[PDB]
RNA sequence: AAUUUAAUUUCAAUAAAGCAAUCCCCUGAAAUUGUUUUCACUUUCUCCCCGCACUAAUGUGGGGAAAACUGGCUUUAUUUCU
RNA sequence: CAUUUUUGGUAAGCAGAACUGGCGAUGAGGGAUGCUCCUAACGCUUGGAUAAGGUGCCUAAAUAUUCGCUCAUGAGAUCCCAUAAAAGGUGUUGGUUCAUAUGAACUAGCCCUGAAAAUGGAUGGCGCUAAAGCGGAUUACCGAUACCAAGCCAUAAAAAGAA
RNA sequence: AGCCAGAAACCAUGCUGAUUAAACAAUACUAUCUUUUUUGUUUGCUAAUGUAAAAGAGAAAUUAUAUAUGUACCGGUACAUAAAUAAUCCUAUCACCUUUUUCGUGAGCUGAGCUGUGAGCUAGGCAAUAGUUCUUUAACAACAAAAAAGAGCACAAACUGUAG
């Protein structure tokens, strides 16, 4: 989506500068598809700990929200 | 595949390209469900392929028809017959996979509760330019007179409602769902419940 | 081949639009009438505020130009056929025999009796919404009139296939019933 | 080469093979097709030849060369026994074809019925019928409810009264009718309120009507070519034979060309 | 749940044919996640494990197992060569094989 | 670097003499640029053309140079004109045409594949007479004539096609054309 | 996955300076054998005038300016910011 | 029998020659199939990497990349090889000469017409049109008993030998 | 591009066959037998074994593709929401017994109380173990024994001759 604008003929420092200028990643980071990607990219390089921590939060999560479940009616 | 039961929703798919991806899985190993197979399309015109169906009936046989060829008036049939052409279907692993196939016209109820894949590259618009001519594979066969469509259209729209009222009800459970577990998500521990948004809930 | 071809196409006043993904709908004094175009594959935008219609084409060869001119053209019509209904007129030629025109089924089947003679009788059935009237003006005038040209011209040519000859001599026999004058009201 | 002089094949090859019937009762194709104005009626009725007569007939014919005058014509006389109603049949429409749903039975079922399915009726012991002497009726009515719901076409299972004949067969033929006219559910209505009664002909059909015949034809068991084809007769001269077939045809096909006359069976078919 | 696998799916495709011509030496082996060679090279030197079920006790036993190990591509999508030590029956074509964690 | 839109055709300046002789006390040097795939082909290409102008074959002469010429700004895009003679089935032709390129050389293989494309004209059977920048208001052809309007925007319009390790035999739910 | 010292008209930033404006690294168009000389060519989300919304457009068709941000050259240092 | 040169004969998978290579006397891989075309000549085995040739499926590898051109109411699709021409075309695509972005004239690319036969019927079949078509290019992968290394067998030659 | 009418041609309809579909549906009656649980299936026979594919065999919008789905108005209008689509979600893995508090559902008694089952919280000290890998027997289906519980046809023969 994003697009910055800047005259034709420009080169590597004015690209750099203006690129630091516009903060486009922090713009993609919170878009929708960047931010699928950066959970993806965390979710790829997570280690053997935090895979069993994933697996122990989400089964508290579904105790504490069964209980939410039985509480409701 | 590694599954028991692959069904798959045949519409806007490429008569070649789905039957060959169809038959190399067949190949590999894989029960295969061809569902919704009138709304296939065939990448030449109507008139053509009309064309093409009339060539096909007149070959038959001088001798005997009895021991002549099959023209058989199915999309689905059509379709389970370029899978055959497809396969070695006069050895015993052709004919194995050739047993593995299942073939169906429109949403059969069993299997309309089972879920539905789709094969990517395999359809219209992923192959076909949109200013060139095609012709649907059901439009074709009634053409030629196979003529059992407007039963098959009555049980769609009936089939596809009753999927409307299922899908506003899975909406609203999913909602409820969602509702719940973002509520029961403050009474999680702060570290356990960081790592679990950390992670992408 | 080019990468822009547009188009930007004046609507009269008081039209009524409805035209969503190709489906063009336009409504006015004399119906409500839907063409779809959804096998033309171009950008045509609405402006209600300023009114016309901005129509371009993405990546346009001589095949898309043709097909801009000819969807201009063709939403013209549209718009000039709910405004005012197209009207073709039609004479009845004949040089020896009575043609006998009965307009029945509230004029929606014109009747035909005794072309070349015949004593008989031919039935000709409009399209959906092309009313046929006769004049009161001119005896041998027949006035077919609706929302759209196509169907108006078609239910003209229906007209004509049904009456002409099928081996009398063409440049010796004249006689039948032909469109005269295209106008609207 | 092409025959020097051109003569039209013997016999028709659309009714190949020319063969037994599997069954004595005639068997209706197909039925007359929807008339959602017309009232629910009886499309079909079974009834036994007895014999033909002459008749001295009247004729208008309007410019005919016989015109005015009376003319004598053949005719065909069929015993008609009252048919009785005793199911009723809710077929739905698949893409496979018509499908029955169920079937919903009579309350009581004659003795002439229940011989039609005992291959040995004196030495047996009639239990045929006897747990399905009855159900609830609130089961009756959900089959019927059911049967209005979800089928599309409606027959009548009907059968002959061969009591009321002098042929030595007992067994009644028992039959589905098609009911043809406005909605199932009217349609449902005039099957259950006529069920256990019995129908004559006239309760069906009115004269001067044009009716469809559907019947297997006389037999003759396996016959020669020139009585089942009609061939042009051999030769006085002949190495063998006189109703000897003709030459078969062609080496290409390398087979016998299906289309050639062939001794075998003649009559005993079906026919409309 | 009681069992846990400790190995990943494959399907025994065919042996190593090219057209009308075999090869009973090697075996083709499709890994269920692959569709890369660059993928498949991941698990080149990997131990390969068909254990299959019989109709008598043999050791006393209705399962029986062949021993092999994966070693090369055989094409850019990573279907793999594998060499066993005797070769795999065609009876056992499109069934199911255990591609162990070791080396 | 690439070999995902690489062209391996490139650009070499050959330069040769004919032997000195009795007849030939002072040998006249000849100089031309050549667009070949190696220096095997560069140099029978300009041996070729000696033979075709001069009376000079392999034996006859001696080479002083064969180097690529390389090129000064090629992130920059060109307008290149290029000059041929071709040869088709049933006779020799010659045309110019005109390529906006970064660089003469994928303007060649850009014509190479025109060529083929279009005229059905083999590598072989095409001449390329001069190769040259020129000035973007002296083009004709109006495909390169749209891309030099001052504002250029299109929607880009064209299919997925991902990687092989993302290309799925088989999907859930079916795909978004439009990508937004 | 890399790596060594060469070779071959190869850069790009970094932040301070300068230099020229249809001008310049360039690239055009012109007056046996070498030169060399002429004027043609950048940007703009800057400003103005006419057409005032006239556009494919979060603008625009035509006509003019402005600048040097952009690019280009000369420097002075700097290279794991790049 | 084949390429090339070639004589007779309307021509001929016809008759007759020349040079060379094949087959004969020869497996093997490709040419959809095929004594002869192409690749290539062979003990028994293991492994490799390639050739001719392929990579939509049958059928092993790419529904690869990359630029063109191509829609056909009987399209087209690997030498030999199983038809095809003169001649047309306001179908579309490039060119080139003229005139005043339009009007001419040519030109060759594709496509169309020219283009009819005998069991039912043959791009090998299914199919393919954002090609799996035609013309290129870019790689990767697959691909032989040919190629390299290793073992074993026999044959040939050579070493070397009468605690 | 979009269309229309239009032939003894074409495809259905019609009609014939359909052990051409190794096809099938509905109905009727019947064979100490059916159903649930346990143990077994390392003189031609007389206890009895077979699976081409268990390993989380997990996953039911939809027309689409030069835009979709809801919601609100009157098949149209207005307003939201999807657009890496399985690159997602679901989902396992807190053995035990024993102390404590809550919620779902089934069963027995005369709505409610209790028990069972499923899910949680609270407190304790309690298990595993074969000397290094060579299947991790974990799946489905069938059968034999043992208990417990449930409920007559056809052919022939004579007769026929619408048949042969």
């Amino acid at each position: 989506k994003e697009r910055i604008k800047i005259n034709k003929n420009c080169k590597s420092g004015f690209l750099r500068k203006t690129v630091n200028s516009t903060k486009v990643l922090e713009e993609f980071n919170n878009s929708k598809l960047g931010k699928k990607m950066i959970i993806k990219k965390k979710r790829d390089e997570a280690t053997d700990f935090e895979r069993f921590q994933v697996y122990f939060a989400k089964r508290e999560l579904k105790k504490k929200m069964t209980t939410i479940k039985n509480k409701k009616n | 595949m590694y599954k028991k039961e692959y069904v798959i929703d045949c519409k806007g798919h490429l008569l070649g390209r789905l039957a060959s991806l169809i038959a190399k899985e067949l190949l590999n190993g894989q029960r295969i469900v061809a569902v919704r197979c009138e709304d296939i399309n065939i990448s030449g015109s109507l008139y053509r392929n009309k064309l093409k169906y009339q060539e096909f009936l007149r070959l038959r046989t001088n001798t005997n028809p009895k021991k002549g060829p099959l023209h058989l008036r199915e999309p689905s049939k059509i379709l389970w017959r370029c899978v055959r052409g497809m396969l070695p279907h006069k050895t015993y692993k052709g004919q194995l996979a050739l047993k593995k196939l299942k073939v169906c016209v429109g949403m059969p109820a069993p299997y309309d509760k089972k879920k539905k894949y789709v094969l990517p590259s395999a359809l219209r618009a992923f192959r076909l330019k949109k200013h060139r001519r095609y012709c649907r594979l059901g439009t074709l066969s009634s053409r030629v007179g196979w003529n059992y469509d407007t039963l098959v259209k009555k049980n769609e729209v009936l089939r596809k409602q009753v999927s409307k009222a299922y899908y506003k009800k899975k909406v609203n459970n999913l909602n409820e769902k969602k509702e719940i577990k973002t509520e029961a998500l403050n009474l999680i521990n702060p570290e356990q419940r960081q790592v679990l948004e950390n992670f992408g809930y | 081949k080019t990468i822009v071809s547009t188009q930007k196409v004046l609507i009269p006043e008081g039209v009524k639009v409805a035209i969503n993904a190709r489906k063009v709908t336009v409504s006015g004094k004399y119906g409500t009438l839907r063409r779809s175009f959804r096998h033309l594959p171009i950008d045509i935008r609405l402006n209600k505020l300023k009114k016309y219609i901005k129509v371009v084409m993405w990546f346009g060869v001589p095949d898309s130009l043709a097909c801009i001119r000819t969807v201009c053209t063709h939403l013209k019509n549209m718009f000039t056929g709910v405004t005012k209904k197209f009207l073709y007129k039609m004479r009845l030629v004949h040089a020896h025999f009575p043609i006998n025109s009965n307009i029945v089924d509230n004029n929606t089947r014109i009747e035909i009796r005794n072309y070349l003679g015949e004593k008989s009788v031919r039935f000709v059935k409009a399209l959906p919404g092309v009313v046929i009237e006769k004049s009161p003006n001119v005896k041998d005038e027949i006035y077919v009139s609706g929302a759209d040209i196509e169907n108006v011209s078609l239910t003209a040519a229906l007209i004509h296939q049904s009456v002409l000859c099928r081996n009398k001599d063409i440049r010796k026999f004249l006689d039948g019933i032909y469109v005269s004058e295209v106008t609207t009201v | 080469s092409h025959r020097k002089f051109e003569r039209p094949r013997h016999g028709s090859l659309g009714f190949l093979p020319r063969k037994r019937c599997k069954r004595l009762r005639g068997k209706i194709r197909s039925f007359p097709k929807d008339d959602k104005e017309k009232p629910p009626h009886f499309t079909a009725f079974m009834g036994y030849k007895a014999g033909m007569t002459h008749i001295v007939r009247e004729v208008d014919k309007p410019g005919s060369k016989l015109h005015k005058k009376e003319i004598v014509e053949a005719c065909t006389i069929i015993e008609c026994a009252p048919m009785v109603v005793v199911g009723i049949v809710g077929y739905r429409e698949t893409p496979k074809g018509l499908r029955i749903l169920s079937t919903v039975w009579a309350n009581h079922v004659s003795d002439e019925f229940r011989r039609r399915y005992y291959k040995n009726w004196y030495k047996s012991e009639k239990k045929a019928f006897t747990k399905s002497l009855n159900v609830p009726e609130a089961t009756k009515n959900c089959l019927l409810k059911r049967i209005e719901k979800y089928c599309t076409v409606l027959r009548a299972i009907c059968h002959t009264q061969p009591s009321k004949t002098p042929l030595r067969m007992k067994k009644a033929h028992i039959m589905e009718v098609q009911i043809n006219g406005g909605s199932m559910k009217e349609k449902l209505e005039f099957v259950k309120e006529m069920l256990e009664k019995n129908l004559p002909v006239s309760t069906v059909f009115n004269p001067n009507e044009m009716i469809d015949v559907i019947s297997v034809t006389k037999g003759h068991g396996t016959k020669g070519v020139v009585s089942r084809y009609g061939v042009k007769r051999l030769p006085r001269k002949t190495h063998r034979g006189l109703r000897k077939v003709a030459c078969i045809g062609a080496w290409h096909p390398a087979r016998v060309q299906f289309q050639i006359p062939r001794h075998g069976q003649k009559g005993y078919f079906h026919r409309t | 749940l009681q069992a846990v696998r400790l190995y990943e799916k494959g399907v025994i495709l065919g042996y190593k044919r090219s057209q009308r011509n075999q090869d009973p030496n090697f075996t083709l082996i499709s890994i269920k996640n692959v569709n890369t060679k660059k993928h498949a090279q991941f698990y080149v030197g990997k131990r390969v494990a068909y254990v299959y079920r019989t109709t008598k006790h043999h050791d006393g036993v209705k399962i029986k197992c062949i021993w092999g190990k994966v070693c090369r591509t055989h094409g850019n999508s990573g279907v793999i060569r594998a060499k066993f030590k005797t070769h795999i029956p065609p009876k056992a074509f499109g069934d199911r094989v255990r591609i162990l964690m070791y080396p | 670097i690439d070999n995902s839109l690489n062209t391996n055709i490139h650009q070499y300046h050959i330069v040769g003499r004919a032997i000195p002789t009795a007849k030939d006390k002072n040998p006249n040097v000849y100089r031309m640029c050549i667009f070949a795939k190696n220096d095997t082909n560069a140099k029978s290409r300009f041996w070729y053309f000696m033979k075709k102008i001069n009376k000079l074959k392999k034996s006859n002469g001696e080479l002083l140079a064969c180097e690529q010429i390389k090129e000064r700004f090629p992130l920059r895009v060109k307008n290149y004109g290029v000059l041929l003679r071709y040869d088709s089935r049933t006779g020799t032709h010659n045309m110019y045409k005109e390529f906006r390129d970064t660089t003469k050389e994928g303007a060649i293989a850009q014509l190479y594949s025109e060529m083929a494309g279009r005229h059905r004209a083999r590598a072989s059977s095409i001449n390329i007479i001069r190769i040259s920048e020129i000035s973007s208001s002296l083009v004709r052809r109006p495909h390169i004539k749209q891309l030099l309007k001052r504002r250029l925007r299109f929607p880009a319009l064209h299919l997925p096609t991902l990687q092989k390790e993302y290309r799925k035999k088989f999907a859930s739910k079916r795909p978004s054309t439009y990508r937004m």
